[PDB]
């Protein structure tokens, strides 16, 4: 009557063996909805910050990709103004062989290595390409403003 | 019964709004493109032909609260309109007087609300109401 074994499995392993630097907790009403916090990675301009993300497992998971979005404002060429994440495995390259944990790891890695070279990078990419020092400082400024509480 | 959480539903509605639907006589989008809460939307309704609303663009504010879409959004006209169910001094849409809101289902959406209001503009009780001057808006 309930969730597929795979979802029970992934949920329970997430709470038993969390990814370092990532907290992931179930929603109180929806068993497919998770509230995630990702620590800014070591040596990134997001370091010291904590970033809220939400994750949803749609009906067709794992045939369908999990849905993920930042809910904390972040200055990054691959995360847009509404928190949407450009990550190939959330669209093009999703497959049932991948799992939730792979996604969270990929997102952490994206914060550690932003990609302003991506064709679909937002308008922040130009700044990252041409004045990387300033862009990194702006990312730190936004970490101070939005990601410290 | 798998419910899609509010924010992911609203992202779906954002994408549909950008793609547009039907003949484009209703449209919707975020009021502030930096609003991560996805709460405040702009609605547009083209007044339907052969009514006193015809050839007028109606702008609306649609607010999707914390319980959307289990609960209906709040809707107010910005453009002044005389129409049953719309407070004629403030533009507020009275949910109890508009069937899509009064009988809200979680399958409904901002699109559906705007389409319903446009359909109701063609109702016998509305289509001949004399209107305020074109382009006038409510305060606040």
């Amino acid at each position: 009557a309930g969730l597929p074994r795979r979802i029970i499995k992934e949920t329970q392993r997430l709470l038993a063996e969390p990814v370092p630097g990532i907290k992931a907790e179930p929603d109180e009403s929806n068993a497919r909805y998770f509230h995630v916090v990702i620590a800014g990675p070591q040596d990134s301009p997001f370091e010291g910050g904590t970033f809220k993300l939400e994750l949803f497992l749609p009906e067709e998971y794992p045939m369908a990709a999990p849905k993920v979005r930042f809910m904390t404002k972040i200055y990054h060429p691959n995360v847009d103004k509404l928190g949407r994440i450009c990550l190939d495995i959330l669209k093009d390259k999703w497959s049932p062989a991948l799992q939730i944990r792979t996604v969270l790891l990929s997102i952490q890695a994206l914060l550690s290595a932003p990609n302003p070279d991506d064709p679909l990078a937002n308008d922040v990419a130009e700044q990252w390409k041409t004045n990387e020092a300033q862009a990194i400082e702006t990312a730190r400024a936004w970490t101070r403003l939005y990601a410290m509480n | 019964g798998v419910k899609v959480p509010r924010n992911f539903r609203l992202l779906e509605e954002l994408e549909e709004g950008q793609k547009g639907v039907g003949d484009g006589t209703v449209s919707w989008g975020l009021e502030d493109d930096e609003d991560m809460t996805l709460t405040r939307w702009t609605g547009m309704i083209i007044g339907p032909p052969r009514t006193n609303y015809e050839n007028r663009i109606y702008s609306l504010k649609v607010e999707c609260g914390p319980k959307y879409p289990e609960a209906p959004p709040s809707v107010r006209f910005v453009t002044k309109i005389n129409m049953n169910g719309i407070n004629n001094s403030s533009g507020m849409v009275d949910a109890r007087s508009i069937p899509v809101l009064a009988k809200w289902q979680n399958s409904y959406s901002i699109k559906v609300v705007l389409q319903e209001l446009r359909r109701l503009m063609m109702s016998k009780e509305n289509m001949k109401l004399p209107q305020p001057p074109e382009g006038q808006t409510y305060n606040n």
